[PDB]
């Protein structure tokens, strides 16, 4: 459970980028 | 920032 970690919290409404966008620069 | 992975839910943290 990612996806649903970086953009649940804050992002529940918002497109999910945050998913690989802010958290894919390190799992990268 | 790696503050939503570990502090919101210890899943990819803890559990990780």
């Amino acid at each position: 459970k990612y996806e649903i970690t970086t953009i649940h919290n804050l992002f529940r409404k918002l497109t999910h980028r945050l998913f690989r966008r802010n958290f894919g620069y390190t799992l990268r | 920032v790696a503050r939503g992975w570990k502090r919101k839910c210890p899943l990819f943290g803890k559990g990780g």
